[PDB]
């Protein structure tokens, strides 16, 4: 109860978790070397020396998690860029869409004015005025 | 730091005073471990915040990873935008008066999406134009001449 | 000493992304430096539909008239 | 280090932006749009104005985006 | 990825060592197999999200597609 405890716990104090997990067979050697030393004055001999379970605290396990979401996270912004590329087509035929469409009134409303502009504002207030209609959320007030 | 990390040279010394000590009783000792050694909550608190920070800087390691991918979006919207603008100023830049419709559609598509929202809307009556004495009723047929 | 560790790190990303932006702003310098604002008009006015939208879900959202 | 990033990132971002400031105000109208969705599941109690809407179509205001591409 | 990917030569590795260390107690190992391999939820969260997003990628090659129609809508 006192060789063993006080040998291991001065053998990890030797690594980081690091080195502890990633070389523990080197630990696990280590701890052994010790152990039969100190074992053998006092006529035991040990057969087998194995470090059987080795974790870390709450916040440090959590932490490591994180970094691998993060390698992961960065792993998924490529299929994130791959969709930024297909956006980015789609925005250019979009907007070669509005560009022919402003092409098109700028032509006729530079010789013919904006009186279709406030005719379609008339015709929009209607139609908001009945989209707002079965709405109990919408309130109007007067101005000011 | 020297406690944990000398664990067995603080024992050899324990080991030696104490026996030193206990021969004057005509004691001997065999063998001395220090079982246990820990700190108080704040202390392995903080050292565990140490190593915290610690993967907190490994992590940071894949944001360089995803900023790479991230500069490569920002170009290919850029790009995008880029292209969508030059071909749309040539038109606005003769009369941008589609920019005036498109802007009159915004707001029929918005009253749509406003209808069955779950929003609490407070809207000006003046959207109704039922003041016909107002002074501002002839504002949009007087900016036609 | 960690802290600055990350600090480093979060340099290499900023720069990263800087030059991103940096790039973004070349090509949309040069589209509108002949183009015009048009563009950017016509993003307000998909934006305010899009961001109606988005908070159209939403209990504590209130609109209130201007004023 | 943080200040050695900023600048490396101002000298090139200053340099782009000298000729033709317009990607701010692109690179603005995507924040709104990525701030409206983090306030969409927010738990802030928010009040926006109605101009947002662009309902009022007889204000004045109106063809003011498009009256500063004359 | 290495442990899901190469997952027969880590068993491999492991009965390797493992029949080294078993001779020493006359033990013979017949066969290893890694029958779990799995990871927190948090990763296996992650991993969901790259695939989401590659799905979500190949979602966006028709969002061209309507943005054609879109195009002539508009025109």
């Amino acid at each position: 109860p006192s060789i063993t405890t006080e040998i291991l716990k001065s053998v990890v104090a030797r690594f980081d978790a690091g080195e502890l997990i990633t070389q523990r067979e080197l630990v696990s050697r280590q701890v052994s070397d010790d152990l039969t030393e100190r074992a053998a004055t006092f006529g035991l001999i040990l057969d087998d020396v194995s470090l059987t379970h080795l974790t870390f605290g709450k916040e440090f396990t959590e932490a490591v998690e994180a970094k691998q979401v993060a390698q992961q996270e960065a792993e998924r912004a490529r299929f994130v860029v791959e969709k930024a590329e297909q956006q980015k087509k789609a925005a250019i035929i979009s907007a070669e869409g509005d560009s022919k469409a402003a092409e098109l009134i700028a032509n006729s409303l530079a010789t013919a004015g904006d009186g279709l502009i406030e005719l379609r504002k008339l015709e929009a207030a209607e139609d908001i005025a009945y989209q707002l209609s079965r709405s109990r959320n919408i309130t109007y007030l007067p101005a000011g | 730091s020297q406690l944990i990390t000398q664990r067995a040279q603080v024992s050899l010394l324990i080991r030696r005073e104490l026996t030193e000590r206990a021969k004057d009783f005509s004691l001997i000792l065999d063998d001395v471990a220090i079982t246990e050694l820990s700190f108080s909550r704040e202390y392995t608190a903080a050292v565990e915040a140490k190593q915290v920070a610690q993967q907190e800087a490994q992590r940071a390691q894949f944001l360089v990873e995803k900023a790479k991918q991230e500069q490569r979006q920002k170009i290919v919207q850029a790009e995008g935008e880029a292209e969508a603008a030059k071909m749309l100023g040539e038109a606005l830049s003769k009369n941008p008066g589609y920019i005036k419709l498109r802007k009159i559609r915004a707001a029929q598509n918005i009253s749509k999406t406003i209808a069955t929202s779950q929003n609490r809307i407070y809207l000006t009556a003046d959207n109704l134009v039922l003041n016909l004495q107002d002074e501002s009723f002839t504002r949009g047929s007087d900016s036609l001449i």
